[PDB]
RNA sequence: GGCCGGGAACUCAAAGGAGACUGCCAGUGAUAAACUGGAGGAAGGUGGGGAUGACGUCAAGUCAUCAUGGCCCUUACGACCAGGGCUACACACGUGCUACAAUGGCGCAUACAAAGAGAAGCGACCUCGCGAGAGCAAGCGGACCUCAUAAAGUGCGUCGUAGUCCGGAUUGGAGUCUGCAACUCGACUCCAUGAAGUCGGAAUCGCUAGUAAUCGUGGAUCAGAAUGCCACGGUGAAUACGU
RNA sequence: AGAACCUUACCUGGUCUUGACAUCCACGGAAGUUUUCAGAGAUGAGAAUGUGCCUUCGGGAACCGUGAGACAGGUGCUGCAU
């Protein structure tokens, strides 16, 4: 029912937040389907590292957006309040739909 | 080129200038910098001086210079050979 | 190279005849990685050749290979001072390689109608010792034995 | 009962189920012929059964995806081998000796900065 | 990088988002199949060119937010490649590390 | 085989032979054939004079060799006499459509002079 | 001019990031420029408070700043007046509610930013660069560090030809990724120009 | 129609683990290091690729990213604007792209990818237009929707070796879109045109495998504007005697 | 990692000068919105509103415009001072 999509830049942080959410549930009520991995976005950038010329000297950086989906079904409505009012891990974006 | 659904292009300063000219005499060269403005049929007989970058080239407009822009008759680069 | 003993490529046998030699021929004739085109050409050419020869595709192919295949080749080299032509024997794998390469080059020359027909004509001319791949082998064998003094 | 083998080759992945049957070969709801127009790809797909027992003995239901024609043919051969090893495991040595069990893990090299296509260098000039 | 040119960029951004939604509706008129095709759609072509040129967003340049550099810009970060590399090495950019594959 | 004042070749398919008309390309050629009802894959020799003169009065709907040549000549002469930028480019024998002139423009320029 | 940034190369492995927040591409550059303004302001303010790090976090429309400093008493002041001044003048430029926390650096002699800052301050006060470098090296090695490298570059001692001088002591394995290498730079603006100091401090692996 | 119920097997996703260590066998070796084969193993000995660039060198490059000592200008070397220029063209060089064709061109039909991007953004479907596109307009901040038909390939015809049904420069005309604005000086489309070019002198470059070669795809920059750059997959070689 | 304008640093011409961009003073004052004319535009002239948690009526933050000077500004030079 309720879809919680978590995205972070660090997989350890997103896994800690996901465990946090799925054990915030299972205490207020059952019926959480479990976290789905979801493909990680790897956004790459390729910049020149010299201030002048040297075209072929480049640094290649990337940001890895990690993405989890919890998919908590049939809320207890003791769980919706527990899942909101939380902005934990300070670096994990949370989108709670339905 | 400029799409048909948008009409031709002319700057309003040049438009008003050529209106005033075609209403009140064909004497002075209309000094314009708008090389990007299409030459309209109500500009025939005028002697519009179009900026070429450093001078104003005099262009006596004919009815054959209609589907064109003013800049096509004020060449900007100077080349006499090598 | 300078350091390594080169391990050799595993080549699959020909899917139509199970002949790794024919697969190597398809590879010699392939351009731009167009292996389907190469094997189509060689299959049409071997059909035409087996028709013109009566014998098997592989048998006529081997006959042409024998007739264009070299035994000795010159090498611009030296023991010291000046680099002259030294005739060296050709090992069998290089014999097959040079035969197939000279046949493919001769067939790419002498434009007839298409590559299949040109390859068939070259293979027939080779089986009867009159193509330009045969002349390649002949002038190779004459460069050698003109440089027979060196060894 | 139903012997499975995955198989992967060059961006391609197969899923090969085999059963005791009478020669069925279906790839993505198509026969071997109407799926692989390439004689070489069909030869590859049939190699691991030509090696042991293909006359009719097995029915192959294969779902392959990713990669191109030869990639899918190689992934299919790998999956067939992996399934045959789950059915008369004693064929493992006979397969290994012909190959067919090695994953064949040679992938496309990534393009590298300053290079054209990961080894092609751009036309050096002295002066 | 020429405080004057950084000020030009500030002015252009302010002018563009000021005259927005007016330039937008004039362009909507000009792009409309309707509007008489001779009077409204023609006077809109003149109103648009009487609006200040710097109000057209096609005149902004996307300089680096720190150095005002017009080239080598990256929209994800808002900085030129040089400052992006500096911040990324200092760890200022979250999650951005050296990529290898 | 003598359409539009010229001598389009037989032993060629009709689409290919019609393109020999100055002013008829592939598209106009197949349009002419579709209006005349003639298969594109037939040779001009394999036609009957009714088919050929229907081809003639179908090509007649298009500006062709002499008409088109003089039309283009008047376009270029108009530009040159007007003295616009394109006219000056046509005069001096330089690219007209804003192409590179520093290194290339051999087609519009001729072979290298020195 | 050929070495990778140590912190940058170890950002994934052993060193942490200095900004800890997730943004989409929409507000990413905005958060980045806001962090730049915040760090610029805090550095210029606490230039005399021996600040080593400014960690930034954006938890749900707030801005949590964490000032790793060697003078926590000086950054806090009395009554918390200084931290509340900073919280106000940080929230103003961040556009969100601010929260300034302070982390005391127990060994300022083992902090590459504080060591480089001390060296550059000495160079501005015209202390001799060899003295400054050797002092920092010995201080770190005696306070306990498996290695330290100090490097100064520029018109050292006002010389007309710039040169690089560096002192190593112990181990500074730069190619080892698991190595905990605190690296940081600073620049002294002397009457002769800029002199660049960069300090590596090794503190063991894993 | 994975379309639905359903299953959690498989692919896949992405977290955590195992796995490769000369670990084992034999021989050689100074009884050493190591080397040579072999087994098993998905992989074999730094498995493949990347990142990682010692002390220094070239007073190499960058004062025009930035910062900065000094010097210099400060009713101007600062600042604003319009138009022009950076696109000039007797020439020379570098790097590319497309060709010279039949292992191909064209037409019809039909397979198989990967990796990405997307909110004044990507924009299905439907309608209109030969087309570029337009109108209307869902969906999508996304393993969901869109970009987005991969192409080479394969099958079937045709062309039949011609400067050609090769080549697609150039030029004329007619347009579309972006943008205040397409003349200088955009990209693209359609019609017409059909240039040089027949495989390139002395020379010279890259590459040891999924590499070269060839085929398409995406992205950054970006209103628009790549044959460049960065990335992705498809097909897929030849050869290494040796010094 | 993308010059039509912009970019842009160059040229011609039209302009400004404590200035396009900061801080500091005093003077008059809300910020904004619409609009007319002339001009290539820069810009120069002209027309109704508008009276904010600080009004202790003193004054005030914001945003202006105007004067004078510290200054600001420089993609000006030196990469052989860094
Ligand atoms: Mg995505
Ligand atoms: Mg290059
Ligand atoms: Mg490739
Ligand atoms: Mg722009
Ligand atoms: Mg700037
Ligand atoms: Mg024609
Ligand atoms: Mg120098
Ligand atoms: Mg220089
Ligand atoms: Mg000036
Ligand atoms: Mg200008
Ligand atoms: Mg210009
Ligand atoms: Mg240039
Ligand atoms: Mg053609
Ligand atoms: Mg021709
Ligand atoms: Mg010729
Ligand atoms: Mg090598
Ligand atoms: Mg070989
Ligand atoms: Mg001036
Ligand atoms: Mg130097
Ligand atoms: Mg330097």
């Amino acid at each position: 029912r309720i879809r919680i999509r978590l995205k972070a830049f660090d997989h350890r942080l997103i896994d800690q937040a996901t465990a946090e959410i799925v054990e915030t549930a299972k205490r207020t009520g059952a019926q959480v389907r479990g976290p789905i991995p979801l493909p990680t976005r790897k956004e790459r950038f390729t910049v020149l590292i010299s201030p002048h010329v040297n075209k072929d000297a480049r640094d290649q950086y990337e940001i890895r957006t990690h993405l989890r989906l919890v998919d908590i079904v049939e809320p207890t409505e003791k769980t919706v309040d527990a899942l909101m009012r939380l902005d934990l891990a300070a670096g994990v974006d949370v989108q709670i739909s339905l | 080129p400029r799409s048909l659904k948008k009409g031709p292009f002319i700057d309003l300063h040049l438009l008003k200038k050529v209106e005033k000219a075609v209403e009140s005499g064909d004497k002075k060269p209309l000094r314009t910098w708008s090389r990007r403005s299409t030459i309209f049929p109500n500009m025939i007989g005028l002697t519009i001086a179009v900026h070429n970058g450093r001078q104003h080239v005099p262009v006596f407009v004919t009815d054959e210079m209609v589907g064109h822009k003013l800049g096509e008759f004020a060449p900007t680069r100077t080349y006499r050979g090598h | 190279p300078r350091r390594r003993v080169i391990g050799q490529r595993k080549i699959l046998p020909d899917p139509k005849f199970g002949s790794e030699l024919l697969a190597k021929f398809v590879n010699i004739l392939m351009v731009d990685g167009k292996k389907s085109t190469a094997e189509s050409i060689v299959y049409s050419a071997l059909e035409t050749l087996a028709q013109r020869s009566g014998k098997s595709e592989l048998e006529a192919f081997e006959v042409a290979l024998e007739n264009v295949r070299p035994t000795v080749e010159v090498k611009s080299r030296r023991v010291g001072g000046s680099t002259y032509q030294v005739p060296v024997e050709v090992r069998p794998v290089r014999r097959n390689a040079l035969a197939m390469r000279w046949i493919v080059e001769a067939a790419r020359k002498r434009g007839d109608k298409s590559m299949a027909l040109r390859l068939a004509n070259e293979l027939s001319d080779a089986a009867e010792n009159k193509g330009t791949a045969v002349k390649k082998r002949e002038d190779v064998h004459r460069m050698a034995e003109a440089n027979k003094a060196f060894a | 009962n139903q012997y499975y083998g995955t198989g992967r080759r060059k961006s391609s992945a197969a899923r090969v189920f085999i059963k005791p049957g009478n020669g069925k070969i279906v790839i993505n709801q198509r026969s071997l012929e109407q799926y692989f127009g390439r004689e070489t790809a069909r030869m590859v797909v049939r190699q691991p059964l030509e090696l042991v027992d293909m006359v009719e003995k097995l029915d192959l239901y294969i779902t392959v995806k990713g990669g191109g024609i030869s990639g899918q043919a190689g992934a299919i051969r790998h999956g067939i081998t992996r399934a045959l090893m789950e059915y008369d495991e004693s064929l493992r040595s006979e397969l290994r000796k012909a190959g067919f069990v090695t994953r064949d893990a040679r992938q496309v090299e990534r393009k590298k900065v300053g290079l054209r296509k990961a080894r092609r260098r751009p036309q050096f000039s002295k002066r | 990088a020429k405080q004057s040119m950084k000020a030009r960029e500030v002015k252009r951004v302010a002018l563009a988002d000021k005259y927005f939604a007016k330039r937008a509706e004039l362009k909507a008129i000009i792009s409309d199949v309707n509007a008489a095709s001779d009077e409204d759609r023609w006077n809109a072509v003149l109103k648009l060119q009487t609006l200040p040129r710097d109000s057209s967003p096609s005149r902004q340049r996307n300089r680096c937010r720190q150095t005002g550099r017009p080239h080598g810009f990256l929209r994800k970060f808002g900085l030129s490649r040089i400052k992006v590399r500096e911040a990324a090495m200092r760890g200022e950019i979250p999650g951005l590390k050296k990529a290898s594959w | 085989a003598r359409i539009a004042g010229i001598n389009i070749p037989d032993h060629k398919h009709a689409v290919i032979a019609l393109t020999s008309i100055y002013g008829v390309g592939k598209t106009r050629s197949k349009a002419i054939l579709a209006a005349a009802g003639i298969a594109e894959d037939v040779k001009i020799s394999e036609l009957s004079e009714g088919q050929i003169d229907t081809l003639r009065d179908e090509v007649a709907k298009f500006v062709v060799e002499g008409d088109l040549r003089r039309e283009i000549s008047m376009s270029i002469k108009r530009l040159m006499d007007l003295g616009c930028y394109r006219g000056l480019r046509h005069r001096r024998g330089l690219p007209v459509r804003g192409q590179r002139t520093k290194t290339n423009a051999r087609t519009r320029k001729g072979p290298r002079k020195p | 001019g050929q070495k990778v940034h140590p912190n940058g190369i170890r950002l994934g492995i052993v060193k942490p990031w200095n900004s800890t927040w997730f943004a989409n591409t929409k507000e990413f550059a905005d958060n980045l420029d806001s962090d730049f303004k915040v760090r610029q302001y805090l550095t210029k303010e606490l230039a005399k408070a021996s600040v080593s790090r400014i960690v930034i976090e954006r938890p749900a429309k707030s801005i949590r700043v964490t000032i790793h400093t060697a003078r926590p008493g000086i950054v806090i002041g009395k009554k918390g007046e200084d931290v509340e001044k900073l919280r106000k003048v940080v929230a103003d430029i961040a556009g969100v509610p601010a929260q300034i926390n302070i982390a005391e650096v127990r060994k300022p002699e083992l902090d590459a930013k504080l060591v480089a800052d001390s060296i550059t301050s000495q160079l501005e006060r015209r202390v001799m660069f060899r003295r400054a470098m050797k002092r920092a090296v010995q201080n770190a090695m005696r306070l306990g560090a498996k290695g330290i490298k100090v490097e100064v570059s520029g018109r050292l001692g006002g010389a007309e030809i710039a040169r690089t001088e560096w002192y190593r002591e112990g181990r500074v394995p730069l190619h080892t990724l698991r190595a905990d290498i605190d690296y940081n730079t600073s620049e002294a603006h002397t009457t002769y120009g800029v002199i660049g100091v960069k300090v590596w401090i090794f503190k063991g692996e894993i």
